[PDB]
Formats: structure tokens, C-alpha cells, sequence
């Protein structure tokens, strides 16, 4: 079959050198004339900057002079100026060209670092320069007489030797010269010398350019671009409709910068032609030349050189080298709590608006409307009907809510919209965690899905429902905020007594009956019998029965707890922790839909009884410190104590400062714990005795306990003294604020609070920008990552083991080892015994199995030692997600991952967020330890010069290796005994370079998870180990080649392919020709610099040096990626595209 | 005592980072230029920047910034190298414009001899009036006018 | 409405995989060649066929024997049609 | 050591050196370094502190 | 800023020597910037503008 | 606000209120990144290709939405096109291969 012509779809995509030719295919025309329209009919004179002729029509199907109007006539040439009649929109596509008079050097292949014309040539910039501006000649194909080929000469010079030798020397100036010299080079024949010179001459300076040299060669040979292409013949000029000249209001005109350049460039060009014909002398037709230069170099990039500039505007032109969407809305935002989770109340304007073909399409279909301008007419007179026609429209069709500032996956989320009459958007309160969107004035953003794909999308990915876990850790997203915590920790909760204590009834129904009567008091201990479920039996609920100690409170609460859940769960006190770990359980055990309907009714009960509890807050609910001024006045003892020292001189001004700062630091403390006591128990009452104290049922207590807002901080600084402050200077003040907020805040101690303040509106602010910056890098090291393969099969995997940090456990083994995947099958304390059998999922009942036993470590397969090459499978990453289910097999991880870590990144504040950045970054510490390169006894050698050489001896080895340690530095490593290679010679941090060369890749891929887990966890933030494995993979992913038989020595280049290369080797080819490396740590910023498509790379790298330096090789962008199928606008290749780009990379390379 | 260009990279180098004005004067008196700058910052941001996070390849990334330190004269900029182009060329003497215009004279009038001894070149205008006279020309694209 | 699409990713698991099939699906009822396996509450095409998923009697492997049926449906039909052109000779 | 730092010698050299320094790439004059620098800080026109 | 004669020092950060530096710099309403700094070697420059 | 379908820019072909009728809302790069972390490939293609940036695939899109049919043939991007010939313009050849 004959493969095709015209359009298909295409796949990939080739850059390349355009040939003189090449462009005049492209050219419909040539544009000889700087005149763009004739001043008074604005139409386009013929053959100009704008042309009918050339180009196209200025109006659809309409020739220009007129003469054929009708839609009829079509590919007809008009014979009074030949316009084919078509449709204006082809004055947008078809091109033009310019013939120059003389050759030009473009800009972007003469100045862009690497110098292309330079380094193809071996011949120096400047001395090209000097050449295109006829500052001197240049010798090309000298022959056989006096001179080199790229030898320059100058006027003097080149006389004598032209007076010496007549012919069998050539030499040339200015663009002519470069063009010659490019077109005269043969590639082959230096080819030959170079790799002959290469064989030759041993000596690193000498082979190393000249193996660089001939790799460039070859390849440029290889890329079917030719020298003489980079010097322009033909200029091809931009089609008008993007360059346009439209008019405006009051007759006006407005255009590009490009028909001011385009025209300059034109008419030097002609005056060339001009000053060539009228034979003018050299000084002349020279100046025009350059001139012409000029106006080309300032035609394509006009960031080089000195910026031409606009015709009566100051600023430079723009140079060539120099998204909305439909069907969406936005609005200030509501609560709704009356709202279900899986829905959003929707204004109806809004709806109506935004659906407005719909509903024409829906109104016309039942044949309310006669036709669509009818059904516009009604809906623009909004006729009674044409509302209950968008109720049909809207049920079942998803919309888009999306938030400002958008981190992880969950800014943007699908619900069901519910016509609301206002114009506000009413959005569920369990989803305001996930948008971090306060009610204080933020806004929203409202999308429609318009394709039956993509509301099936955004109800099976995007939906509301479908998500309620958090992507970075397993915990509930949908966690229960403010209000509601309080109406169920009021709810549940007891005092010492109350109405109805110690009676009994039979269940819950008359718990809540006896409640709503005013015979029971909410919070009053009882003894009930309750019926509470277990799914314990094989797949089977077992029912049973008894007599429960609880609050009246916790028992109506049970109404709402569904199922195998047992009572033990609402029976405590009910804070937003234990809220929390109700609805997870919840989720782990019965499932999906009955978590969600949970979590509503939990709200919903939050709500009402958070309502009914007339929770408020007073003036005398923050309680101060009886005790307080008695502090201040001791610690205001210990300063005049210390100030007496010093005047006695008994202590050092410093010295005195620290002692003073030291009790006033103390005082705060007892002050605080002071308030913290008497808010907390306080509480003194009487139940049939004297007295007996409980938990204080004080509201902004009840607020703090409970978890609902406010902490033990802030409460400190409501009643008791706030802190010490400190000038922006760094320096803390010895004379604290011992004033709080219930008491007035004299002048002062307000002016020096003002700038804690500020600094921290501004450090946040700036926190802001860091967090997305570190989010953008993250995006951009990671992105086409995606799941790929299914399993991959690989017993490799980490050794996962509690953290065991000083103390007891700062984070557990369960943790670590939760919905990730064994390696291989653990053990008992006993054998014989798989209790975990090799790759095996490991969720909640599993880690549970494993707690049982009393197992400290479980080997795990990682994203980062995966064996599936351009991606990860499924079986090695792990399950986290929305579901509790295995990873599926195309979800893209990458950026989820990136998401994950940098999303909490806000909250972050060496250490800090700047410390998570170096890590990621690679970066060697300012001070660092150097490792034992070799293992052995050492000794210290030499003596001092800039360094006192350490010289390892090996035991069995030779021992080539000295190290140059400079002895200023104090050392560690015993002089007279044995280190093992990766010992600390010294103290200090470690390069992440050194544990990964030196210990390992596991070693290194450990400490960089451990480091950032540690800055975040300090901070209190959770990500799982995953993400910050998947960066980290991506970080190794270049290597260094060692040995050879393939590829070259030095390289670096891809784990993937190298290790596909050498397993290919391994067996067939040479028996085993295969070449070691070693794996290489990159920093997330420059391991994204390298990406196969040119296309991705062009976007957030430095765009004119990547499009010259992929045109120079030819470079074929075959696509693949995420980053650039966006660009060009075709479906991801991950996701829901996977089986698309699948099926078509499989068709493909192919029959 | 003297190679200049170094001692603002060594130094680049051994700072670890440079202010955008640090370069600026450490910079040679060779190389002013404004847009000199913008290239180059990329060329000392890949290896160590400093804009005031790149790649440790270094090596050619020296050689080439060298290769710009020996490229720093000719700023371009062709009014320039025009001004001083034709800079060279010598005012004309009073006499010196008879001599040369006596040269044209010379020349021109050594064509118009050689047309003139031309027997076909005398034919032509023959014809050429005898399509004149027969209304298939006008007299001005023929003649200017004779010597008159 | 369908506000927990679970056990349609429980019966195909992929859950991309959902999303393709049911629009497929939603596709022979929307622009109808076809008619719904379940009965319709007036729930869009979209959510007749995730309940289709649901109750199992709608997948890749059915849709796709479904649709090589009807090929050869219309095949049958064109027998003489097609066999007609033998102009071709 | 400033001193042994410096290029110049006389007056003239100093008014040469900045005057390249200010308006590089462009020969200089006497009545140019002495225009330029006196018009520097030393001018009523284009120099004031009120 | 106002006009007048400004002295600041730089002290830190500058060649990371911990050797500080110090400059005073000429701030007109309306004219040209004279600027004198230090550096390293403990050699005086100016610079205008 | 809420815009269906308005009025559009001349230069590259995309959703600019003129009438005060206002202009859709920006899908960002963060937006796509969020759509590209759910598994939805067609929400974003339709959200950069036929709700805004296809000249072809806007109104063809929309006689569908009209028809009753909800699908997409979306075609190229006008963005990526002007990109096309405004590389090509250069002395650059850019080529779309295969089939
Ligand atoms: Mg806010
Ligand atoms: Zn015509
Ligand atoms: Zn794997």
C-alpha cells in the first residue's frame, strides 16, 4: 500500500538546517517591496510586506481586485493580479522569502556560545568577525604555497602574497569568505586525519578535543545538515496574519515590530542590489553589506548586539527569537454544609451561562425551540422552562472546582453541581482542608467537562468521593476541621455529674431519647447495652451484644457508626486525632462507600451538636496565672542579682546577657505551665461527695484539647506572658513582654512586637515562592516518569527497619513498611515458616500479622532500584492513592510525587526548607568529612605544604592511593590502626557524591531520604518514603562509563541504556564485550536538564541555545514525553492517553 | 605580572560566587560590552554560578570563556568600523578633483570614440530614426538632443 | 447519581481502563446504535454505563466481541452488494 | 600602594584614562576629558546637592 | 536615601575573607554617583556611577 | 463570572473578553500538572486543544455539543502552529515525519 501524501496524523517530529532551496519550497512569493498598504484603499499593494498576491486574499473568497467574488470560482488565478480566492485564513499560513543580495551569517548559529560556524570550522569567533565585517581576508584551500587553509591575513599581507603567488592560493572577506570556507570543508577527509592524529600523539590535552572534535564532526555529518546552510542565501519572511496590520478605533492602525524589521532588511537589501548595479567602490557596497547584516541579525534575534529600536518608541522592537479556556467561571465562595460530599452548590446564572450550548442543544432536541436561535432567544429571555431543562443538563454532569494557588493533585476536584440562587459557590467544608481555601474572601474557578471522556474522567479520577486520601501519606484528607471536631468532642466527652447518671437503658435510640427530652444530660456516665459487629468471621459480620461504661453522648454517636467497626472507637474522648483514626479504620475495613457516608454523617452531627453545645467564647474564659506576677517579680529578681554581679564585676558582659536571657527564658516557661495547670483541671465539682476535679470544660480549652483551633502557644499568649522578641538585628531582647493579650499592651512592648510580625508576613511571603520554586524543580527532574511496566520482578529491594533515633522510636517500622511490597518472604523468630510470602502487598492486616511476631526489618522493593528501564512497575513503587489499592498500571508518579513533597513545603521554615533544597540538589556541604577512599591501615605521610599527604596501605592490594588531605583541618582516623573504605578520616557533614561512590547506592539513596525526612518530620509533616525515592532515582539516573568495547570511555549517559546495552551484550554480539560504569548522583536541577525531546527542553531551558543546538544535529523529537505532547497539544502519554500512546508506539517501528 | 582575564575567573572560581557587578569591573578593559554580560553569566552560572544549581562538567566551559576573553578593537557596531573604514581614505586637493576629473574625461570619452567607430553602431540610429520618422518611436527615446 | 465508582474499578481493575470502556459505552448509548443493559433513573449515559460496569454484563472483552458480531451483521447484509462488484475483473 | 596601582602619570593621562573609562570604544581628546570631567561633579548644570 | 556622603562597610559576605571592606559613596539630588571602595589588597578605588 | 464560548484574540486564536463579557479563566501549568497526576488525558487535552487554542476544534466541538453527541476531533493547536512557522521562519527547517 502506498504509504500517504496528505495530512494524517503524524508522529514525532525533525528539526534541521533549511537549505536556499528548502526555503523558496516554503515561499509562495518573493516580497520585493518595503510597502505594506496603499494609504487610501488599505488593501495590499502587489508583491510587498503585505501582498494578496503572494500571500492571500484580504477577504474570504474574495480576489482582490475583484473581479471574481463568488464562492463558486475557487482555485481560479484572477488574471488581473493573480490571487487564488480562498479562504483569509491561508494569509495565515502561507510563507514569503527575500533573495539577498550577498551572504549573511545567521545570528543564532554565529553568536550563541557555541559558536557553531566557529567550532565547525576550528576557527576562533573573533577572528570570524573580523572577517564578515572586512576588517581582514581569510584564507581558504590555500594549496600547496606559504599558508595555512584558516589562516587570516590583512591588506598588506594579502597583497604581497597574492604578488608572490597569482593562482594556487585563494583567499576571500567578509560573509562571501565563510561561505566559501564552509561549502570547501570536506567532513570525510578530517575525519580520516583525526582519528589517524588521535592514534598518534599520547597526551590527555591532545585527544581529549580531538576525540570531542571528530564525535561533533561525525555527527554533523550524520544529521544531513551541510556547512554552507548556516550562511543564509534566501530569508524567508513570516506570513502577514501573524505579523498583522489591523486597524483600530479613531482610524488608527496598530502592527508587529516584525513589518518594521522585515521592511528595514528589504531595503537595504535593494539598495545592495542598487549599489551592486550602479557599481559603486568598495567603501560603499562594504557599509551596505554590514548594514544588511545588521538588519538581518536584528531581524531574527535581536537580543545580541545593540538592540534596535522602534520606529518613534524607544523600546527595542521584538524580535522572532523574542492559556485561556472556554466553558469555565470563578466567584467568591460559600460553606453549604447542608451539602453532600460529592457535590457543590452551583449559582444559577453561573450554570446557565456556562452551559448555554447544551442547554440550546437539549432545548431544541425535545422541541421546546423551533431552532437553535430560537432556543438562544429563550434562554436570553430566560423563559420558566429553560430552568428545568438545565436541571436535565446538570444531574449527572460533572464540573471542575479549582483553588489559586494549586500544589497537589487535589487543588483541582470534580463534583455534581446543585443549582443555588445567588451567586456565590457553595463548596463542601470537608474538602476546604484539601484546597487550603479559607472563607475569608478567597475565590474559586468553575470548568465544564464538555467531552463524554472527560466527565467520565472527572467522575472516576477527579470526583470528590473517589479521592479522600491524602496522595503523600495514606491518612484521611477529609478529616473533619473545626466545628464539627468541637460538636464531637463536646458530644463526646463526660463530666463528674450530670442528669441521668449511672442509670441504664437498653440501647442508643432511648440513650438520644432520654437526651432530647432534658431528662439526660449529653455528657453523663451510664452504663448501656449496645450492639457492636465484627467482620472478623471469613468475609462474614458477627454480631454481638453487651453492657458498655459510656457517656450518653458516645452512645447516640454509635447511631452513626456503621457496622464491623467496634464501639471502643467512639467510647473515648473523641479529639480530631481519634476522629481521624475513626474514619481510616473505617476506610481500611468496610470500604469506600460506607467511609464516605460516614464521614457526611459525621460532619453533619458535628455540626448540629457543635450548634447546640452554645460553645462561644468570653473575656474570662482565658484564665491568668494567679501565680504570674510572683514569677515575674523572682525572675525580675534573678536580673537585678545578675546586674549587681556585673557592677561588682563578678561576671562578663556576655556572660551576664546569657544568665539574664536564661531566667528570663525560664520565667516563661513557668508562667506558661503555670496557665497551662489552671486551664486544664481546674474544674472543681461535686458528684454525692465533697468534691473531685476532672478536665476543665472551659470553651477555648475545649477548642485547644479538642483540636478544633488554637494551641497551647496561642493560648499562652492570650494568658500568660508572650515570649522574648527580637530586633530584625537577630539579637534577643533581656526585657521580655511580660504582658499577654487579655491585658493591654503598653506602647513599647507593641512597637518591638511589630516587627516579629512583619518578619514573619514577609518571611512567609517569601516561603511562598520557595515552596513553588522547589515544587517547579521537583516537576521538572521527574514528570514522564510514569508506571510503565507491570512487575518487573526483581528481588532487589531497601532494608526497612524502625528509625530508632536516640530515644525510643521517632518513627516505627509499620510506618515504613505500610502498602509497600516485600522483596522476598520474611520469617518467624522460627523457620520453615513464610508468614509473609515473597511479593506480597503488604496492607493493614498484614503489617498487623507482622506486629504479632515480633519482626525488625522487612526488605522492600523501591522505585529506585525497579529493573524496568524508562519507568517503574507497578509491583516495585508501593499502592498509596486515593484507593488503598496497588499503584495502577499508567498513573504518572512522578508528578505526584514532586506534588507530594512540595505541597507541605509551606510549613517548612542547618535545616529548613533551604536544607531540603541542597539535599535534592546534591550539593557539597561548606565543611565536609572525607571518607576513607580504600580500606586498610593508614599513615600520615609527607609534611606541610598546603596539605600533609595521607597514604592508605591496603593489606592484600596495591596501594596506588595517597590522598592530599590539608592538615589544617583536625583529623580523626587513628594514625596506627586499620579504617574500612568509607570511615570517617574526619568529622563533618558527607558529600552525597562520596556515600554513593564510596558505600553505595542503597547507602546514598538512604541518606538522602533519611536527611529530608528528617527536616520534614521535625517540622511535623508526613510524606512517605516513596516520592522522595522516585526523586531520587531520578537523580542517579546518569553513570559514567569505566571500560569499553561499546561506547566511549568517559561518557555520561543513562543507567537505563547503558544497562540495556550490556545485558543485550551479555549474550549474543561479542561473547561478553560488555562495559562497567559507575552510577552518578545528579542534582534534581540539572538531572533536568537532560531530556531526549527537544521539544520539552526548548520550554523551560534557555529556548534559543537548545533550538540551535538540536537544528545543528538534526536533532528527531519522536515526542514520548509528557511535557512536550502537551506543547503540541495531543493526548499525555500516561493516564488515560497510556492505551492510545501504548497501542500507536506499538503500531509503530513495526509492520 | 600581567595576563589579565584570569584573576576574575581564579577568583570566580575560588569564591564559589561573584556579585553581577563583581565581573563587571574585574572584567578586562578589554570587553565593555553590555550584551557581552548576558551570554557569558550563562557561561560562569553553568560551572559555579553566580547571577546575582549547575552542571560540574566545568572544563570547556573555561576554554570557550577563554576563547571570549581573547574575542574582547572592533566593538561592531558599523557606523564604527564604517567611521574608521573610510577614516582612512585622504581629503581630495583642489587640484587633485581637475586631475581625477580630467581622468573621467579621459575615459568616457575613450567609449564614445570606440561607439563611434562602430559602422553597425552607426546603421542602428540610422534605422532607428528611420522607424522614428515612421511613427514607430517617438524623438525622446532616441535622442537627448544633439550637441544643442 | 454514581458517587462511588469502586466497584466498577473492582470488576476492571485498572481504573483508566474504567474510564475508556464506560465512555465507549456511554458512546454506543449517547449517539444511539444502541440501548441500555440496566434500567435508566434518568442517569446519564455516563453513569448507565458505570452501573453497567457494575453489575458485570459490560467490559473490553464483550464490547469488543459485540462489535466483531456487527461487522459481520452488516457483512451479511452487503454479501450480494459487494460480491456484485466484480466489475473489478 | 593605590598609587603603584595606577597607570596614569600627569594630569592629562588621569582626564584620558577616565574619559575612556566613562565613554569607551571611542578616541579622546584634551578639550573632551576636560569638558567631560569638569562637567562631572564640577558643573552647575549637570551636577547639584542642593 | 538622601543627598550627601554615605560610608558603609560590606563586611561579611565580600571575598568571603571576614576581612570586611569599606566605602563611602557621594549621593547628588541630581547628577553623577562618585563612588570610593577598598578591597582585599587594601588599595583605594573610585568609581563613577 | 462564566463565559461559554466568547469572543477570541487575533494574534493566536484564544478565549479574550472584548464585550466585558469576560474571558475564560487561565488553566495554568500547576493545573495541568494536577490533571496529569489523576489519570485524565482528555480532560486536559480538551482543555488546551478544543476549549481554547483549535480554531477548527472549537466550533466543531461545539455543533457536536449541540448535536447531542459529546466527542472531539481535536486537531493541532493553533499555538504549536504559529510556533511552526515561526521556527520555520528562521533558517530552520522543522518537519512533522511518518505517518
Ligand atoms: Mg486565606
Ligand atoms: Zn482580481
Ligand atoms: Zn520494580
Amino acid at each position: 500500500l502506498k504509504a500517504q501524501t496528505k495530512t494524517e496524523e503524524f508522529d514525532a517530529i525533525k528539526i534541521a538546517l533549511a537549505s536556499p532551496d528548502m526555503i523558496r519550497s516554503w515561499s509562495f512569493g518573493e516580497v520585493k517591496k518595503p510597502e505594506t498598504i496603499n494609504y487610501r484603499t488599505f488593501k495590499p499593494e502587489r508583491d510587498g510586506l503585505f501582498c494578496a498576491r503572494i500571500f492571500g486574499p484580504v477577504k474570504d473568497y474574495e480576489c482582490l481586485c475583484g473581479k471574481y467574488k463568488r464562492l463558486k470560482h475557487r482555485g481560479v488565478i484572477c488574471e488581473k493580479c493573480g490571487v487564488e480566492v480562498t479562504q483569509t485564513k491561508v494569509r495565515r499560513e502561507r510563507m514569503g522569502h527575500i533573495e539577498l543580495a550577498s551572504p549573511t551569517a545567521h545570528i543564532w548559529f554565529l553568536k550563541s556560545l557555541p559558536s557553531r560556524i566557529g567550532l565547525l570550522l576550528d576557527m576562533p569567533l573573533r577572528d570570524i568577525e573580523r572577517v564578515l565585517y572586512f576588517e581582514s581576508y581569510v584564507v581558504i584551500e590555500g594549496g600547496m604555497t606559504n599558508l595555512e587553509r584558516q589562516q587570516i591575513l590583512t591588506e598588506e599581507q594579502y597583497l604581497d602574497a597574492l604578488e608572490e603567488f597569482g593562482d594556487e592560493f585563494d583567499a576571500k572577506m567578509g560573509a562571501e569568505a565563510i561561505q566559501a570556507l564552509l561549502k570547501s570543508m570536506d567532513l570525510e577527509q578530517e575525519c580520516e586525519q583525526l582519528r589517524e592524529e588521535l592514534n598518534e600523539t599520547n597526551s590527555e590535552t591532545k585527544r581529549k578535543k580531538l576525540t570531542k572534535r571528530i564525535k561533533l564532526l561525525e555527527a554533523f555529518v550524520q544529521s544531513g545538515n551541510k556547512p554552507e546552510w548556516m550562511i543564509l542565501t534566501v530569508l524567508p519572511v513570516l506570513p502577514p496574519d501573524l505579523r498583522p496590520l489591523v486597524p483600530l478605533d479613531g482610524g488608527r492602525f496598530a502592527t508587529s515590530d516584525l513589518n518594521d524589521l522585515y521592511r528595514r532588511v528589504i531595503n537595504r537589501n535593494n539598495r545592495l542590489k542598487r549599489l551592486l548595479d550602479l557599481a559603486a567602490p568598495d567603501i560603499i557596497v562594504r557599509n551596505e553589506k554590514r548594514m544588511l547584516q545588521e538588519a538581518v541579525d536584528a531581524l531574527l534575534d535581536n537580543g545580541r548586539r545593540g538592540r534596535a529600536i522602534t520606529g518613534s518608541n524607544k523600546r527595542p522592537l521584538k524580535s522572532l527569537a523574542d492559556k485561556r479556556v472556554d466553558y469555565s467561571g470563578r466567584s467568591v465562595i460559600t460553606v453549604g454544609p447542608y451539602l453532600r460530599l460529592h457535590q457543590c452548590g452551583l449559582p444559577k446564572k453561573m450554570a446557565l451561562e456556562l452551559f448555554k450550548p447544551f442547554i440550546y442543544g437539549k432545548l431544541e432536541l425535545r422541541g421546546l425551540a423551533t431552532t437553535i436561535k430560537a432556543a438562544k432567544k429563550m434562554v436570553e429571555r430566560e423563559e420558566a422552562v429553560v430552568w428545568d431543562i438545565l436541571d436535565e443538563v446538570i444531574r449527572e454532569h460533572p464540573v471542575l472546582l479549582n483553588r489559586a494557588p494549586t500544589l497537589h493533585r487535589l487543588g483541582i476536584q470534580a463534583f455534581e453541581p446543585v443549582l443555588i440562587e445567588g451567586k456565590a459557590i457553595q463548596l463542601h467544608p470537608l474538602v476546604c482542608a484539601a484546597y487550603n481555601a479559607d472563607f475569608d474572601g478567597d475565590q474559586m474557578a468553575v470548568h465544564v467537562p464538555l467531552t463524554l471522556e472527560a466527565q467520565l474522567e472527572a467522575r472516576a479520577l477527579m470526583m470528590s468521593t473517589n479521592n479522600i486520601l491524602s496522595p503523600a501519606n495514606g491518612e484521611p484528607i477529609i478529616v473533619p476541621s473545626q466545628d464539627v471536631v468541637l460538636g464531637l468532642y463536646y458530644m463526646t466527652r463526660d463530666c463528674v455529674n450530670a442528669k441521668g447518671e449511672g442509670m441504664v437503658l437498653t440501647g442508643p435510640k432511648e440513650a438520644e431519647r432520654l437526651y432530647r427530652s432534658g431528662l439526660a444530660s449529653l455528657h453523663a456516665r451510664v452504663k448501656v447495652r449496645i450492639t457492636e459487629y465484627e467482620k472478623d468471621a471469613n468475609g462474614e459480620l458477627v454480631a454481638k451484644t453487651s453492657l458498655k461504661d459510656t457517656t450518653v453522648g458516645r452512645a447516640i454517636l454509635w447511631m452513626i457508626v456503621p457496622k464491623g467497626l467496634p464501639y471502643s472507637i467512639v467510647n473515648q474522648a473523641l479529639g480530631k486525632k481519634a476522629i481521624s483514626k475513626m474514619l481510616n479504620t473505617c476506610y481500611r475495613i468496610l470500604g469506600l462507600k460506607p467511609t464516605v457516608i460516614f464521614a457526611d454523617q459525621i460532619m453533619y452531627t458535628g455540626f448540629a451538636y457543635a450548634a447546640r453545645s452554645g460553645a462561644s467564647v468570653g473575656i474570662d474564659d482565658m484564665v491568668i496565672p494567679e501565680k504570674k506576677h510572683e514569677i515575674i517579680s523572682e525572675a525580675e529578681a534573678e536580673v537585678a542579682e545578675i546586674q549587681e554581679q556585673f557592677q561588682s564585676g563578678l561576671v562578663t558582659a556576655g556572660e551576664r546577657y546569657n544568665k539574664v536571657i536564661d531566667i528570663w527564658a525560664a520565667a516563661n516557661d513557668r508562667v506558661s505551665k503555670a496557665m497551662m495547670d489552671n486551664l486544664q483541671t481546674e474544674t472543681v465539682i461535686n458528684r454525692d461527695g465533697q468534691e473531685e476535679k476532672q478536665v476543665s470544660f472551659n470553651s477555648i480549652y475545649m477548642m485547644a484539647d479538642s483540636g478544633a483551633r488554637g494551641s497551647a502557644a496561642q493560648i499562652r499568649q492570650l494568658a500568660g506572658m508572650r515570649g522574648l522578641m527580637a530586633k530584625p538585628d537577630g539579637s534577643i531582647i533581656e526585657t521580655p513582654i511580660t504582658a499577654n493579650f487579655r491585658e493591654g499592651l503598653n506602647v513599647l512592648q507593641y512597637f518591638i512586637s511589630t516587627h516579629g510580625a512583619r518578619k514573619g508576613l514577609a518571611d512567609t511571603a517569601l516561603k511562598t515562592a520557595n515552596s513553588g520554586y522547589l515544587t517547579r524543580r521537583l516537576v521538572d527532574v521527574a514528570q514522564d516518569l510514569v508506571v510503565t511496566e507491570d512487575d518487573c520482578g526483581t528481588h532487589e529491594g531497601i532494608m526497612m527497619t524502625p528509625v530508632i533515633e536516640g530515644g525510643d522510636v521517632k518513627e516505627p517500622l509499620r510506618d515504613r513498611v505500610l502498602g509497600r511490597v516485600t522483596a522476598e518472604d520474611v520469617l518467624k523468630p522460627g523457620t520453615a515458616d513464610i508468614l509473609v510470602p515473597r511479593n506480597t502487598l503488604l496492607h493493614e492486616q498484614w503489617c498487623d500479622l507482622l506486629e504479632e511476631n515480633s519482626v525488625d526489618a522487612v526488605k522492600v522493593r523501591s522505585v529506585v532500584s525497579c529493573d524496568t528501564d524508562f519507568g517503574v512497575c507497578a509491583h516495585c513503587y508501593g499502592r498509596d492513592l486515593a484507593r488503598g489499592h496497588i499503584i495502577n498500571k499508567g498513573e504518572a508518579i512522578g508528578v505526584i510525587a514532586a506534588q507530594s513533597i512540595g505541597e507541605p513545603g509551606t510549613q517548612l521554615t542547618t535545616g529548613g526548607l533551604p536544607r531540603v533544597a541542597d539535599l535534592f540538589e546534591a550539593r557539597r556541604p561548606k565543611e565536609p568529612a572525607i571518607l576513607a577512599e580504600i580500606s586498610g591501615i593508614v599513615s600520615f605521610g609527607k609534611e606541610t605544604k598546603g596539605k600533609r599527604r595521607l597514604v592508605i596501605t591496603p593489606v592484600d592490594g596495591s596501594d596506588p592511593y595517597e590522598e592530599m588531605i590539608p592538615k589544617w583541618r583536625q583529623l580523626n582516623v587513628f594514625e596506627g590502626e586499620r579504617v574500612e573504605r568509607g570511615d570517617v578520616i574526619s568529622d563533618g557533614p558527607e558529600a552525597p557524591h562520596d556515600i554513593l561512590r564510596l558505600r553505595g547506592v542503597h547507602a546514598v539513596t538512604r541518606y538522602i531520604v533519611n536527611e529530608v525526612q528528617d527536616v520534614y518530620r521535625l517540622q511535623g509533616v508526613k510524606i512517605n518514603d516513596k516520592h522522595i525515592e522516585v526523586i531520587v532515582r531520578q537523580m542517579l539516573r546518569k553513570a559514567t562509563i569505566v571500560n569499553a568495547g561499546s561506547s566511549d570511555f568517559l561518557e555520561g549517559e543513562q543507567v537505563e541504556y547503558s544497562r540495556v546495552k550490556i545485558a543485550n551484550r551479555e549474550l549474543e554480539a561479542n561473547g561478553k564485550v560488555g562495559a562497567t560504569y559507575s552510577r552518578d548522583l545528579l542534582g534534581i536541577t540539572k538531572a533536568s536538564l537532560a531530556t531526549e525531546s527537544f521539544i520539552s527542553a526548548a520550554s523551560f531551558q534557555e529556548t534559543t541555545r537548545v533550538l540551535t543546538e538540536a537544528a545543528v544535529a538534526g536533532k528527531r523529537d519522536e515526542l514520548r514525553g509528557l511535557k512536550e505532547n502537551v506543547i503540541v497539544g495531543r493526548l499525555i502519554p500516561a493516564g488515560t492517553g497510556y492505551a492510545y500512546h501504548q497501542d500507536r508506539m506499538r503500531r509503530r517501528a513495526a509492520g | 605580572p600581567q595576563s589579565q582575564l584570569k584573576l576574575l575567573v581564579t577568583r570566580g572560581k575560588e569564591q564559589g560566587y561573584l556579585t553581577y557587578a563583581e565581573v563587571n569591573d574585574h572584567l578586562p578593559e578589554d570587553i565593555v560590552d553590555s550584551d557581552q554580560i548576558e551570554d557569558i553569566i550563562q557561561m560562569i552560572n553553568d560551572m559555579g554560578i553566580q547571577v546575582m544549581n549547575t552542571a560540574d562538567e566545568d572544563a570547556a566551559e573555561a576554554a570557550a570563556q577563554v576563547l571570549s576573553s581573547v574575542e574582547s578593537g572592533r566593538t561592531t557596531d558599523p557606523v564604527r568600523m564604517y567611521m574608521r573604514e573610510m577614516g582612512t581614505v585622504e581629503l581630495l586637493t583642489r587640484e587633485g578633483e581637475i586631475d581625477i576629473a580630467k581622468r573621467i574625461e579621459d575615459g568616457i570619452n575613450q567609449v564614445q570614440c570606440s561607439v563611434a567607430e562602430y559602422p553597425e553602431a552607426i546603421t542602428y540610429l540610422l534605422e532607428q530614426y528611420d522607424r522614428v520618422e515612421a511613427e514607430e518611436a517617438r524623438l525622446s527615446d532616441l535622442i537627448t538632443g544633439f550637441v544643442d | 447519581a454514581r458517587v462511588t465508582v469502586q466497584d466498577a474499578v473492582e470488576k476492571i481493575g485498572n481504573r483508566f481502563d474504567l474510564v475508556l470502556v464506560a465512555a465507549r459505552r456511554a458512546r454506543q448509548m449517547q449517539v444511539g446504535g444502541k440501548d441500555p443493559l440496566v434500567p435508566e433513573e434518568n442517569d446519564k449515559t455516563t453513569v448507565i454505563a458505570l452501573r453497567e460496569i457494575e453489575e458485570g454484563l459490560i467490559n473490553n472483552q464483550i464490547l469488543d466481541v459485540r462489535e466483531r458480531q456487527e461487522q459481520q451483521e452488516q457483512e451479511a447484509a452487503e454479501l450480494q452488494a459487494v460480491t456484485a462488484i466484480a466489475e473489478g475483473r | 600602594e593605590t598609587l603603584r596601582v595606577d597607570p596614569t602619570n600627569d594630569r592629562l593621562s588621569a582626564l584620558v584614562e577616565i574619559y575612556r573609562m566613562m565613554r569607551p570604544g571611542e578616541p579622546p581628546t584634551r578639550e573632551a576629558a576636560e569638558s567631560l570631567f569638569e562637567n562631572l561633579f564640577f558643573s552647575e548644570d549637570r551636577y547639584d546637592l542642593s | 536615601r538622601s543627598p550627601g556622603v554615605f560610608f558603609d562597610s560590606d563586611k561579611g559576605k565580600t571575598h568571603s575573607s571576614g576581612k570586611v571592606l569599606y566605602n563611602a559613596r557621594i549621593i547628588p539630588y541630581r547628577g553623577s554617583w562618585l563612588d570610593f571602595e577598598f578591597d582585599p589588597k587594601d588599595n583605594l578605588f573610585v568609581r563613577i556611577d | 463570572h462564566a463565559r461559554s464560548t466568547g469572543s477570541y484574540s487575533l494574534v493566536t486564536q484564544q478565549p479574550l473578553g472584548g464585550k466585558a463579557q469576560f474571558g475564560g479563566q487561565r488553566f495554568g501549568e500547576m493545573e495541568v500538572w494536577a490533571l496529569e497526576a489523576y489519570g485524565a488525558a482528555y480532560t486536559l487535552q480538551e482543555m488546551l486543544t478544543v476549549k481554547s487554542d483549535d480554531v477548527n476544534g472549537r466550533t466543531k466541538m461545539y455543533k457536536n455539543i449541540v448535536d447531542g453527541n459529546h466527542q472531539m476531533e481535536p486537531g493541532m493547536p493553533e499555538s504549536f502552529n504559529v510556533l511552526l512557522k515561526e521556527i520555520r521562519s528562521l533558517g530552520i527547517n522543522i518537519e512533522l515525519e511518518d505517518e
